[PDB]
């Protein structure tokens, strides 16, 4: 059993992962757009605070993986 | 908007910087006498064209980092 | 058009990066249009041999294959050299296909190999037959021969 | 058992591919670029470290190999790496590296999508090659003096390079050289 | 003082050195190869226009810092 909602948890990380790829392309698109200088920072900062999000998500990934034998 | 251009005597490469429209005259001289040397002592070529005077390096479809060879006689 | 595009930086990285005397830039057709195809170039001999002061032309002609297949150089109609043939051909190992020919030889590697051999004559393989026999029979005038080809050559 | 223990080599490989991904995606999207990232890299190979650590028991990646060569292509993308490492006393490193110029041999462009060779080490473009490797089944390697033979078959898509080209462009996309002080500025 | 700083290029990519002034330039010839992924006998090395000779040591040809060696492709004619 907890081998198994340690799977399903992996897997939820996995597909987080990729949503927030997604996400970081889509506002690196909205930054490619170039948009009176304000929003620029600001998008490309959130942006910061999501590559964070991603490390951090690996992190957890890595140390659920002690549980699988 | 501005270029740069690597100007070789031979061994040393001296290296400058003009607006895209200027007239390669200056580019000649600043080197001439960045060497003492006068002008008409020496002779500035381009895919082994020799450069004249008026020709603006716009002309000649120079870029960042091209070179300009400096022979004498 | 891969051969083309290949063609097309190789001339802007020669503008950039280019050994002293030497020059290289694809030649007009009819047209007024840039054949990247055929070149010419310049080759100036090296200081203290009898080649100095001169600054041989040759041209490059590329196939539609380069860079699979090498380019074929030459130097004018009837130059003076042990291993140039009498059409002006020249055939260095690194410019052959079925001997050194690769992808990455660069051009200033090519005209680099030239000079070299101009004043390094392998006598193994010669390629003309008044420029070997002289060279072997007396380069004391084989050498002034080659004087009046060098100094010829600083139009 | 069999079945676990592949199927379990699946999950790893898929986390891998995840940091790989989050690499990836970390150069080719940054905005300020001082040493700032060296903490990134630090939490993201501890990670790694700590992941395979575990795999060990369980039951090379080239994701180690860009790990431990991202904080030399963060400073400069053209470094050659002083990757001869010091045995005592080595009094002949190949220090500073160097420079090596991020243009593919054969298509003489830059690189759009690097191909690692596997019986050398020689990096060619995904198209250089796949055109060179046409209707013969194996050439010589079109790098100059190496002897090794090769076919279509012998690539794996390079991520090193990638990343420093990823990097060269970023590391220029504001600024290349800027007002060169040596630039003489000719009025 | 005792080591030097070495360039060698091949008209691509250079590679920095440091040597010890009597350390054999044969190593320092194997290193940029085996480094490059290039063959020993398909390669002619020249420090000013010499060709270098592989147990030749730095100061034997009075290196100073920042020289450079040229490592162009072994060819011939005919
Ligand atoms: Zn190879």
């Amino acid at each position: 059993d907890e081998f198994l909602k340690a799977k399903e948890k992996i897997n939820e990380i996995f597909e987080k992962l990729n949503t927030i790829r997604d996400e970081v392309i889509k506002k690196k698109n909205q930054n490619e757009y170039y948009r009176v200088s304000q929003k620029i920072k600001d998008i490309d900062d959130q942006i910061q605070q999501l590559l964070l999000k991603q490390r951090h998500l690996l992190s957890k990934m890595a140390s659920s993986m002690k549980s699988l034998k | 908007t501005h270029i740069n251009l690597k100007v070789s005597d031979g061994s040393s490469e001296i290296f400058f910087k003009i607006k895209k429209t200027t007239p390669l005259r200056r580019l000649m001289e600043a080197f001439a006498k960045r060497q003492g040397k006068e002008m008409d002592s020496l002779r500035f070529l381009y895919d082994g064209i020799r450069i004249q005077a008026d020709q603006t390096p716009e002309d000649l479809d120079m870029e960042d980092n091209d070179i300009i060879e400096a022979h004498r006689e | 058009s891969l051969c083309l595009q290949r063609l097309q930086e190789e001339r802007k990285k020669w503008r950039k990066d280019h050994p002293f005397g030497f020059y290289a830039k694809p030649v007009k057709k009819a047209d007024g249009s840039m054949d990247l195809q055929k070149w010419e170039a310049g080759i100036p001999g090296k200081e203290g041999t009898n080649w100095a002061g001169g600054v041989y032309p040759i041209t490059v002609e590329y196939p539609n294959e380069y860079p699979s297949k090498p380019p074929k150089v030459k130097f004018p109609a009837g130059f003076y050299h042990p291993n140039v043939y009498p059409s002006g051909t020249i055939c260095l190992s690194i410019l052959n296909e079925d001997q050194d020919w690769r992808p990455a030889i660069t051009l200033k590697q090519i005209v680099l190999g030239v000079q070299d051999l101009l004043d390094s004559p392998n006598p193994n393989s010669p390629k003309q037959e008044p420029a070997w026999r002289s060279f072997s029979r007396n380069k004391a005038e084989y050498d002034k021969k080659v004087l009046l080809q060098a100094r010829q050559y600083s139009k | 058992h069999m079945l676990e223990a592949r199927d379990l080599s699946n999950i790893y490989q898929q986390c891998y591919k995840q940091i790989d991904e989050t690499i990836n995606q970390l150069v080719d999207s940054t905005s300020p670029s001082t040493i700032g990232i060296e903490e990134q890299v630090a939490d993201i190979t501890s990670t790694y470290k700590l992941l395979s650590t575990y795999e060990s028991e369980s039951n090379n990646t080239d994701t180690l190999k860009i790990l431990k060569v991202l904080p030399y292509i963060w400073n400069d993308p053209t470094c050659v790496i002083p990757d001869l490492q010091n045995p005592a006393d080595e009094d002949d490193l190949q220090i500073e590296g160097g420079k090596i110029e991020l243009t593919c041999p054969i298509t003489c462009k830059p690189y759009e999508a690097p191909l690692i060779s596997r019986k050398c080490n020689h990096v060619f473009d995904r198209d250089g090659i796949q055109n060179y490797l046409q209707g013969y089944t194996t050439r010589d390697c079109p790098q100059a003096a190496c002897s090794q033979v090769v076919s279509m078959r012998d690539f794996v898509r390079d991520p090193i390079m990638e990343l420093r080209c990823k990097i060269a462009k970023m590391k220029e996309s504001q600024e290349q050289d800027k007002r060169s002080s040596q630039a003489i500025d000719v009025l």
